[PDB]
């Protein structure tokens, strides 16, 4: 997640529900990380980003396992 | 042509100012300053008399002062008037007009 | 010219929207999104007044609003109107129309 | 201009189909497919109204629908009309006709 | 325009055939085929109707069928008519003619 | 045209004296010389007769000797008159005028 | 146009031959062959009818056969007539004339 | 046109002689020869007849023989007349005139 448009609507859903957001991604760099830290420091948006554990197919398997365990869906 | 804060564009040049960049989205997510690109929406603050298209008459520009216009991506000239930023385009380089 | 969603193109520009990309073939084979390139079919949603080809009169745009046209590969300008995508071409860059 | 297969070229454009590539020589030797380059012989299926060469009148194209022409090597645009391939040229880019 | 072997060039195009490459010198020395470059001497076999240089009239080509002309080194187009090679030039690319 | 220090520009050329570079800010912080780029504000000191835009009359320039003008970034020609710097532009390169 | 040894240039072309290269200096110091560059002095041996500068008449060339002219360094075409070298230029590429 | 040393420029070409390079400053410091670049001050020694700007009449050049002119940095052609150096410019390439 590195672009503005790839991170804003998830943050909008999290901000419209008053509930914290945890991103588990391959990486969160670029402008998306700046948006995350700006919304965390200024207004106090509850959010945190974390890299995806695993290399290669193990990363895909572990992300799918986390999505099934939390009831979410793997993006991209 | 019409001058704006004691500046009159020459020939078929249009002086505009861009609309303010969006700081926050509709949800409420604060946007960062670096990621905000150049706003292609502008309002016309000054116009020139025009160029000569044919023989014996002046050809005026197609926008008026106060018109809301859509800027192109490349083709603006930096003008600093009273420590405020302004951009100079040609009349034919303006893509369109937000009529109301 | 004829405006569309409070936007009027200037000179000989033509604002169109592209036809939707094919999601499925005639049999039932679902197509992927990255494979689908830019659709060269479009419909004209806005036209401009025109340019000045000769002396004393202006030449109108040769397509009308609602015409089905075939876009070229390169030459479109991105216009976002009401968070929906639109493309701006010149009159001479339109290859042809589909008459019915 | 004359429209073909619910498609009308604009300005001075000309829609043609190339003749089929030679599969067998005069002796009887079967040719392969990757050998057969683009056939420069074509027949005109559609024409446009024309361009404005001078002031106050339209100038038609110099080929008719159903006329046999010689294409150049470069300058054609791909047009697909119900899965059959077609090529779009300018009027001035056509090398010559085959009068009969 | 004047047609040759049922081929009529369009606009200001001239179809010529080049003279034969010299095979033996005046002294009697046989020349190799690879050394013989393209012959810049040609005879005009077909002419187009011409272009429209000025308003309201057609401008014919400066050469007629049967003229002996001198070709430039570049600017010709290959045309194969009845398995024999011919070259297509513009009227203005012809350097000169050999009047007799 | 109007000459300056026994120098008369030709056709549509405008000779401008550039304004002195600012050496201190509004508070008292003195600026360095290498930091000071080329000043785009100028005064017109010399005016050429003009060019022939149409048939039978000369077209005068749109600036006057005394006008305060905004120079472009690139397009000036170096002129030294009485050991003093001057710059030569065309009429069309002048962006605008500071009318009072 | 005026033809030279049964060769007539077309439109605004001028056939000249260059003056012989200087073999020896004024004292007697003989020059070498590869030292002598292309001689820019020439005599006009053939002229063309001319081009069509305006409507309804042709513009003749500005040199006559037998005139002494100053060639530029690039812009000449080799013509071989009776095994001797000749050069073809445009009318406008000739720098000047040695009137006597 | 006006000839100089039996040389007449063609069309809108002006033959000028550059002013001698300065060899000593006003203080008395002798200057070196490699330092002195091409002098941009010149005197007009030969004048061409002119070009055809419009229809039906010749348009002369805007300088005359004896005029003191300011040369550009690039655009001169080398002419050697009676072993003395001379430079050929276009009329439109002359920056200005030192009227007295």
């Amino acid at each position: 997640i590195s672009s503005i448009q790839s991170i804003v609507p998830a943050l909008e859903i999290a901000n419209a529900h008053r509930k914290p957001l945890v991103i588990i991604a391959e990486d969160v760099d670029g402008e998306a990380l700046s948006t995350l830290v700006l919304n965390r420091l200024k207004v106090g948006l509850q959010v945190v980003a974390v890299k995806a554990p695993g290399f290669g197919d193990n990363r895909k398997n572990q992300l799918k396992d986390m999505a099934i365990a939390t009831g979410g869906a793997v993006f991209g | 042509g019409q001058a704006f804060r004691k500046f009159l564009p020459l020939f078929d040049r249009v002086l505009v100012e861009r609309s303010a960049a969006e700081t926050v989205t509709k949800g409420g997510i604060m946007l960062p300053e670096k990621s905000q690109g150049k706003v292609l929406q502008a309002t016309v603050v000054a116009v020139g008399s025009g160029s000569k298209g044919k023989g014996g008459e002046i050809q005026p520009v197609s926008v008026k002062v106060g018109d809301k216009v859509l800027l192109p991506e490349y083709g603006g000239t930096k003008v600093v008037l009273d420590d405020k930023d302004y951009f100079l385009f040609r009349d034919g380089d303006i893509l369109g007009k937000y009529v109301d």
